[PDB]
C-alpha cells in the first residue's frame, strides 16, 4: 500500500506493513539550503537513533514486533482485544494512551532491567 | 594518423530517391551540409547521432571505417553541397546534383 | 541565441596584411574552443586553426606557421567576445572565405560557423 | 539442494562514485592547521587479481582538488587589505639605471592617507608588465578590467603536501603499475588510507615538483589524435632548475587607510640585472632524447619530432608561469623548446620577467597584488614532467611540431592523481547457501 | 591482511575476514571543514542505512545470517560447489546487480511473516 | 531514581542497577554544534558498533565466553563488586582494555563461524 | 555600461530607439467579467443572498 498506506487501516492490518513506515524514516552557510538541510538530516539521524536506542532498552532491538512481561493496566484502555484491533486504527490509539505513553516507557525499561539482572543470576549459576 | 576517402564528386539523383553517400575514415567523423558558398551546417554529430533541429530524414550508420548517411525522401532543398569531416581534415565534398 | 558575427569582405595587395574579425556571443564563449577555416572558391575546407577563448592559445599547421596570427579580446562587461585572424603575407592563394567555427565536443561536432569573410588579393 | 538466501556484511566489493575528499597533512594558502593530522604509517594493502578500469580525463579527484585551491586561495586572499585607491595616474619615470629597456618604472603617485581630507604623495618602483601608458602618465593594467585586493603579506605562498584522504565507506585504489597509461584496466591495484604528498604547485610549461614515474617516461594524453587535448609527460629522472631574482628590493609600508598598508619597492640597494632561471644543458638534451623516444612510440618510427616555442596568448601561458618565494615568475623558455629531431656544466639560461599583479584560476575580477620579497630569492626546482600541444594538419606528412602547453592548471592536478581512483564500499551482499533459520 | 585484503581473495576466504570491513565504514570556517562534516553525515547515513537493511531481514548485529527467502533458480543458475572456491565477490555482484530490489522485498516480506508467525505462537 | 552519574559513588553491586539512566543520557541531542552533535553520534555509534562486533548488541549486561586472565587483576570477585567503584576499576584496567576488547572480537567471531557450521549441516 | 570603478559597471538606459510609448497590461473584457461573477456568486454564499 506504499508508505503510511495502512493509516486509515485498522491496527491489526496496519501491524503487516511496519516495514514499508520502517524504510522511510532514515531515506534522507555556504548556501541558503546548506547548513539547514544538514542540522535537519542530523536531527533525523538523532531522531533515529533515539527510538533504536528506545527499542534497544527495552529489550526488543532488532525486531519490528516484539513481545514483553509487563502486564496491561486497566485503567490504562478499558477495551478489548476485539474492538482494539478489528474498530480502531493506529491514530485514535495513539490519541487514547497519549498520557500514558511515558509509565509504559517507564515499565518497559525497569522490566527490561530485572530481566536481565535475574538472566545474569541465572546463567551465574 | 588520419585516412580519408569519400564517393565520387557527383551524384545525380532524383526527388523521392535514397542516396547514401559513403566516407571511410578512421576518426570521429561529422556530417555537413554545405549550401552554396554559405557556411556549413551540422547534420550529423559523431558517428550515428542527429543535431538538434536537423530534418528527422537525414540519418548516418557506422560499420567498420564506412558511414554512409542515409538520406529518405530527398526533396529540392537538400540538394546541396555534402562534406564528411575528422578533426582537421576535410574532403573536398560531393555535390547532389537535380 | 548564439551567433558568431562576422565582418564584411576585405580587399588587399598582395603582400599586405588581412585582419578578419569574428564577434562572438549568446553562450559561455570560454568553455568551448573556436576554430578558423578556410574555404577555397570551389575547393574543399581548410583548417586555419584554432584558438582557446580563456588562455589565447592558437595553434595552426606547418602551412600557416609564422603568416596567421590568432588573436582573442575579451571586450569588458564580459558581454560579447572578439577573435581576429591576422594575415601576413599574403599571395594568390589566400583569395578565400574564411568562418569561425565553434567545436562544441571532443567530436570536434561544429554546430555554429559564421557568416563567412571573403577576401581576395 | 534447494539453497537459500544467506547475507553477509562486510563485504568486499565496490563501486564507482563520486564524494568530498577531507584533507590531511603532517600561515600559508593552503591552510593545514585546519586539517587532519596525518598518521605517521600509511595503510596499502595490495589487492591481489584485482583489475580496475582507471580513467584518469574523467577523474572527479581533480575537478574537486581544483575547486578547493581555489577557494583555499580565495579564503586566504578574503580577510585582509584590498588596494582600491592605487588605481590613479601614475607619473612614471625611467628607474636610474644606465640601459631591460624599461623593465623597472619609478611611477610617483598622489595616494590617500589616514585622514580622508587629505593626500599624500609617494613612488613605488613598478614592474613594466604591470602598468599600462594613457607621455609619463600610467596605470596599473587591472583598473579596467578587475578590482585588486593585495596578496596578504603574512602568509606564504609556498607549497607544502596535502594527502586527499577518502571519508569512511570509501577507498581509495592506487595503480601501482609501472608503464601505465592514464586511461584503461590496471592489473596492480592496492587500497590505501590515503594519497601521497601531493604539493599544489601552480606551473605552466613544465609541471616541477611533484612525483617523479617509476621506469621510463610516461607521455599520457586524452587522445593523442587531437590537438585540442594536452599531452602530460612525465619524467623518469629530474631536471633541476635554478631561478634567481638577483636584485635586493626594499619594502616600503605606506599608509592608505586606517589600519590599512601597502607594500612598495621602495629602492633597490644593489644592481639592476635580469632575473632568470638555469637548465643544464646536456641533462635537458637527454631528457628531450627520451622524450622524442617515447612520443616516436605514439607517432611511428620515422616522423621528424621538434619542438618549438610556444605561440602566442596571455603571459601566464606563452611563458613558464611560476611562484618562487613569493615572486612570480615569467620565463621565456624559447631556449629550452628547441631542437629538430630526426630517425638516427654549461646551462641554458631563460630570462624571466617578474609581475606583481596575478589573475589567478583564469579569471578575471579578482586581481592579486604579490607583495614586494625583501633581498634576492633563489629557488631550486625538478622539472619533473611538461605539459605540450602538438601543432594540427599534419596530413600523414611527418614533422609534428611540439610547443608548451597552456595555464588550465587542472592538467597540473592530473599528472598527480593519474593513478587514484575514489570508490564506495557496499558491504550488503546476498548469496546462495544451503543455511537455513 | 588489513582492510579491503581479501577482495581478491575467494568468497569463502573472506567470510573469515569480514570483520575488517565492517570496521572501516564509520571512521564554513574553513573549506575542509563543512566538507568533512556533510562526508561524516553522509557515511553515517549510509552505515545506519545498511543496518537497517540488516536489521528489517533479522540480520541484525550479525555478518552471517541464514534466511527463510528460497534462492530462486530464475537470479542465478549456477552451482555452489564452484561459486565459493573460484569466484570473487566483485563479479558476484555484476551478475546480480539488476535483481537485488526485489530479493530485498521478498526478505522484508518474510521477515514480517516470520515475526507475525512468531507473535501467534507466544499468544498462546 | 538516583539520576545522572548518581550511582558513579556507590559500589558496583548497586551501579549496575542504573545503568539505562546513563545509557539514554548518551542521546540527548552554528557549525561548532553541529559538529559537536555529528561527533556524539559518531561515538555513539562507535560503542553500539564495538557492542555489535562482540555479540553483545542491544543488550546492556552481556555475558560472553572469554577467560578472564588473572593478570590483568589479582583481587576476587566479592572485592572487586562490593569495595570498589568503577571510576577506581576503571583506573585499575587502564592498559589492559585494548586486549579484552580484541579477545572479545576474536572470541564472537570463533562463535558466528560455529554457528553457521552448525546450521548448515 | 558606464564603468563606476576597477571591475564594476553601472547598466544604464541610453536613448529609446523609437517612438517613447507606455507600458501597460491587456486584460479580456468578456472574460474578466463573469469570472467576477463567478467571484461575486461564491461571496455572496458568505455575505448573504441579497447583498450588492
Ligand atoms: C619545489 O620544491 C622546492 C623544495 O624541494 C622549493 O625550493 C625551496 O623553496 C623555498 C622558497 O622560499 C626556499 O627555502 C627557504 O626560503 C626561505 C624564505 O622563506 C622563509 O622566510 C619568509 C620570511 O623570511 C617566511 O614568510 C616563509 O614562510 C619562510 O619561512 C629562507 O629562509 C631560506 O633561505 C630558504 O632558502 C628554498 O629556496 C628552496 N629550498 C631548498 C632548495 O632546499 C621550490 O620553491 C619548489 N618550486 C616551486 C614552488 O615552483
Ligand atoms: C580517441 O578518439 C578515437 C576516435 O577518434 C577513439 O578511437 C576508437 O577506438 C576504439 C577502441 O579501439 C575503436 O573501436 C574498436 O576497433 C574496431 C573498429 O576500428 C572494431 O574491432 C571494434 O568496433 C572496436 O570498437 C574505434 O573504431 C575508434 N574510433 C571511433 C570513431 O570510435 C579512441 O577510443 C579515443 N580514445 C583514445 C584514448 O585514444
Ligand atoms: C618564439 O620564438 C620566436 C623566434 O625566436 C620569437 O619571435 C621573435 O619575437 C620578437 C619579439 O616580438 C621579435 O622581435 C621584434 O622584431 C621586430 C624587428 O624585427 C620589431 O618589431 C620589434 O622591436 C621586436 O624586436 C623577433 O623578430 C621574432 N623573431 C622571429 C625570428 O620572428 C617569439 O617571440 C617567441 N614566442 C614566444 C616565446 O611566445
Ligand atoms: C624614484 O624617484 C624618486 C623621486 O621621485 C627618487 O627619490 C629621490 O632621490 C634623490 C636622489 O637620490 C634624493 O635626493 C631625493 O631625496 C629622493 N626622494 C624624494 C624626492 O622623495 C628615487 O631615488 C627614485 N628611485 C629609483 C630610481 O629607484
Ligand atoms: C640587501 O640590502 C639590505 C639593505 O637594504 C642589506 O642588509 C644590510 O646588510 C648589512 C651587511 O650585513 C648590514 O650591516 C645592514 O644593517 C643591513 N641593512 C638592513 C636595512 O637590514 C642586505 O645585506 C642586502 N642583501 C644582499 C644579498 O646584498
Ligand atoms: C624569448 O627568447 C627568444 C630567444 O632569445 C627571443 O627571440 C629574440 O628576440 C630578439 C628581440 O626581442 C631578437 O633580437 C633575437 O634575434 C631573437 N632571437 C632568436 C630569434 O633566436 C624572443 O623575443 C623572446 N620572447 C619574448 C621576450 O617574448
Ligand atoms: C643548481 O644549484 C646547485 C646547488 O644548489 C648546483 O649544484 C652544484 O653541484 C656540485 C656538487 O654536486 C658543485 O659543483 C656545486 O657546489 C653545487 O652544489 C647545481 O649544479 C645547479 N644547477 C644548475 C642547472 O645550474
Ligand atoms: C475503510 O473502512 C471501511 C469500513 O468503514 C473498510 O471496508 C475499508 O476497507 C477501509 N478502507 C481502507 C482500509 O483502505
Ligand atoms: C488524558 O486522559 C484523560 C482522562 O484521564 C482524557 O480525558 C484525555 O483525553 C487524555 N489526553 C489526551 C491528550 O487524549
Ligand atoms: C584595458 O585597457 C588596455 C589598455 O591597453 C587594453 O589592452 C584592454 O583591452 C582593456 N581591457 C578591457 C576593455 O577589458
Ligand atoms: C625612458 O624610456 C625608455 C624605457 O625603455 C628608454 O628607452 C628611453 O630612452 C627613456 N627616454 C628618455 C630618457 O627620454
Ligand atoms: C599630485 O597632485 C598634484 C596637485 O595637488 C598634481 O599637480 C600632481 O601632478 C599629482 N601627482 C604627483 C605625483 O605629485
Ligand atoms: C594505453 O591505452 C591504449 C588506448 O588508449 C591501449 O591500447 C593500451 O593497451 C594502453 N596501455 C596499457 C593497458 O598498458
Ligand atoms: C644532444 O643533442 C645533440 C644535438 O643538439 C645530439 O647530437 C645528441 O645526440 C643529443 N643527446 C641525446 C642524449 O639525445
Ligand atoms: C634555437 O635553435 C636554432 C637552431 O636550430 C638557433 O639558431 C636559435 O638561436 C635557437 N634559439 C634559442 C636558443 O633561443
Ligand atoms: C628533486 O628530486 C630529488 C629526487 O630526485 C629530491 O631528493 C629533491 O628533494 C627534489 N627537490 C629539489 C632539488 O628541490
Ligand atoms: C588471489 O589472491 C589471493 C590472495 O589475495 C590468493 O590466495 C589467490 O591464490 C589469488 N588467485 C590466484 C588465481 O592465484
Ligand atoms: C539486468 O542486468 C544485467 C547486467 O547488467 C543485464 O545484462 C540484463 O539485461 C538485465 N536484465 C536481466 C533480465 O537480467
Ligand atoms: C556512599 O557511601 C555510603 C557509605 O555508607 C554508602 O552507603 C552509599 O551507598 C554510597 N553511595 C551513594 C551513592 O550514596
Ligand atoms: C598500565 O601501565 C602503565 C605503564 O605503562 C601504568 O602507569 C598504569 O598505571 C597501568 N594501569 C593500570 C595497572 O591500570
Ligand atoms: C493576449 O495575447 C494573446 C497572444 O499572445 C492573444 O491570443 C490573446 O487574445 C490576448 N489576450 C487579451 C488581449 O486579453
Ligand atoms: C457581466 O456578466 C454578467 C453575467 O453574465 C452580466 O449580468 C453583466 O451585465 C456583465 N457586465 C458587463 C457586460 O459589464
Amino acid at each position: 500500500l506504499g508508505f503510511l498506506g495502512a493509516a486509515g487501516s485498522t491496527m491489526g492490518a496496519a501491524s503487516m506493513t511496519l516495514t514499508v513506515q520502517a524504510r522511510n524514516l532514515l531515506s534522507g552557510p555556504g548556501t541558503v539550503w546548506g547548513i539547514k538541510q544538514l542540522q535537519a538530516r542530523v536531527l533525523a539521524v538523532e531522531r533515529y537513533l533515539r527510538d533504536q536506542q528506545l527499542l534497544g532498552i527495552w529489550g526488543c532491538s532488532g525486531k519490528l514486533i516484539c513481545c514483553t512481561n509487563v502486564p496491561w493496566n486497566s485503567s490504562w484502555s478499558n477495551r478489548n482485544l476485539s474492538e482494539i484491533w478489528d474498530n480502531m486504527t493506529w491514530l485514535q490509539w495513539d490519541k487514547e494512551i497519549s498520557n500514558y505513553t511515558q509509565i509504559i516507557y517507564g515499565l518497559l525499561e525497569e522490566s527490561q532491567n530485572q530481566q536481565e539482572k535475574n538472566e545474569q543470576d541465572l546463567l551465574a549459576l | 594518423d588520419i585516412q580519408m576517402t569519400q564517393s565520387p564528386s557527383s551524384l545525380s539523383a532524383s526527388v523521392g530517391d535514397t542516396v547514401t553517400i559513403t566516407c571511410q575514415a578512421n576518426g570521429y567523423l561529422n556530417w555537413y551540409q554545405q549550401r552554396r558558398g554559405k557556411a556549413p551546417k551540422l547534420l550529423i554529430y559523431d558517428g550515428s547521432k542527429l543535431e538538434r533541429g536537423v530534418p528527422s530524414r537525414f540519418s548516418g550508420r557506422r560499420w567498420g571505417q564506412e558511414y554512409n548517411l542515409t538520406i529518405n525522401n530527398l526533396q529540392p532543398e537538400d540538394i546541396a553541397t555534402y562534406f564528411c569531416q575528422v578533426y582537421e581534415f576535410v574532403v573536398p565534398g560531393t555535390r547532389l546534383d537535380l | 541565441q548564439v551567433q558568431l558575427l562576422q565582418s564584411g569582405a576585405a580587399v588587399t595587395k598582395p603582400g599586405a596584411s588581412v585582419r578578419v574579425s569574428c564577434e562572438a556571443s549568446g553562450y559561455n564563449i570560454r568553455d568551448y574552443f573556436i576554430h578558423w577555416w578556410r574555404q577555397a572558391p570551389g575547393q574543399g575546407l581548410q583548417w586555419v586553426g584554432w584558438i582557446n577563448p580563456k588562455t589565447g592559445q592558437p595553434n595552426n599547421p606547418r602551412q600557416f606557421q609564422g603568416r596567421v596570427s590568432l588573436t582573442r579580446h575579451a571586450s569588458w562587461d564580459f558581454d560579447t567576445y572578439s577573435f581576429y585572424m591576422d594575415l601576413k603575407a599574403l599571395r594568390s592563394d589566400d583569395t578565400a572565405v574564411y568562418f569561425c567555427a565553434r567545436q562544441r565536443s571532443d567530436y570536434w561536432d561544429f554546430d555554429v560557423w559564421g557568416s563567412g569573410t571573403q577576401v581576395t588579393v | 539442494e534447494n539453497l537459500w538466501v544467506t547475507v553477509y556484511y562486510g563485504v568486499p566489493v565496490w563501486k564507482d562514485a563520486e564524494t568530498t575528499l577531507f584533507c590531511a597533512s603532517d600561515h600559508n594558502v593552503w591552510a593545514t592547521h585546519a586539517c587532519v593530522p596525518t598518521d605517521p604509517n600509511p595503510q596499502e594493502i595490495h589487492l591481489e587479481n584485482v583489475t580496475e578500469e582507471f580513467n584518469m580525463w574523467k577523474n572527479n579527484m581533480v575537478e574537486q582538488m581544483h575547486t578547493d585551491i581555489i577557494s583555499l586561495w580565495d579564503q586566504s586572499l578574503k580577510p585582509c587589505v584590498k588596494l582600491t585607491p592605487l588605481c590613479v595616474t601614475l607619473q612614471c619615470t625611467n628607474v636610474t639605471n644606465n640601459i631591460m629597456r624599461g623593465e623597472l618604472k619609478n611611477c610617483s603617485f598622489n595616494m590617500t592617507t589616514e585622514l580622508r581630507d587629505k593626500k599624500q604623495k609617494v613612488y613605488s618602483l613598478f614592474y613594466r608588465l604591470d602598468v599600462v601608458q594613457i607621455n609619463k602618465e600610467y596605470r596599473l593594467i587591472n583598473c579596467n578590467t578587475s578590482a585588486i585586493t593585495q596578496a596578504c603579506p603574512k602568509v606564504s605562498f609556498e607549497p607544502i603536501p596535502i594527502h586527499y584522504c577518502a571519508p569512511a565507506g570509501f577507498a581509495i585504489l592506487k595503480c601501482k603499475d609501472k608503464k601505465f597509461n592514464g586511461t584503461g584496466p590496471c592489473p596492480s591495484v592496492s587500497t590505501v588510507q590515503c594519497t601521497h604528498g601531493i604539493k599544489p604547485v601552480v606551473s605552466t610549461q613544465l609541471l616541477l615538483n611533484g612525483s617523479l614515474a617509476e621506469e621510463e617516461v610516461m607521455i599520457r594524453s586524452e587522445n593523442i589524435t587531437n590537438n585540442a587535448k594536452n599531452i602530460l609527460v612525465q619524467f623518469n629522472t629530474p631536471v633541476q632548475i635554478n631561478c634567481t631574482r638577483p636584485n635586493n628590493n626594499t619594502r616600503k609600508s605606506i599608509r592608505i587607510g586606517p589600519g590599512q598598508a601597502f607594500y612598495a619597492t621602495g629602492d633597490i640597494i644593489g644592481d639592476i640585472r635580469q632575473a632568470h632561471c638555469n637548465v643544464s644543458k646536456a641533462t635537458w638534451n637527454e631528457t628531450l632524447g627520451k622524450v622524442v623516444k617515447q612520443l616516436r612510440k605514439h607517432f611511428g618510427n620515422n616522423t621528424i619530432i621538434r619542438f618549438a616555442n610556444s605561440s602566442g596568448g596571455d603571459l601566464e601561458v606563452t611563458t613558464h608561469s611560476f611562484n618562487c618565494g613569493g615572486e612570480f615568475f615569467y620565463c621565456n623558455t624559447s631556449g629550452l623548446f628547441n631542437s629538430t629531431w630526426i630517425s638516427n656544466n654549461d646551462s641554458i639560461t631563460l630570462p624571466c620577467r617578474i609581475k606583481q599583479i596575478i589573475n589567478m584560476w583564469q579569471r578575471i575580477g579578482q586581481a592579486m597584488y604579490a607583495p614586494p620579497i625583501q633581498g634576492v630569492i633563489r629557488c631550486v626546482s625538478n622539472i619533473t614532467g611538461l605539459i605540450l600541444t602538438r601543432d594540427g594538419g599534419s596530413t600523414n606528412s611527418t614533422t609534428e611540431t611540439f610547443r608548451p602547453g597552456g595555464g588550465d592548471m587542472r592538467d597540473n592536478w592530473r599528472s598527480e592523481l593519474y593513478k587514484y581512483k575514489v570508490v564506495k564500499i557496499e558491504p550488503l551482499g546476498v548469496a546462495p547457501t544451503r543455511c537455513k533459520r
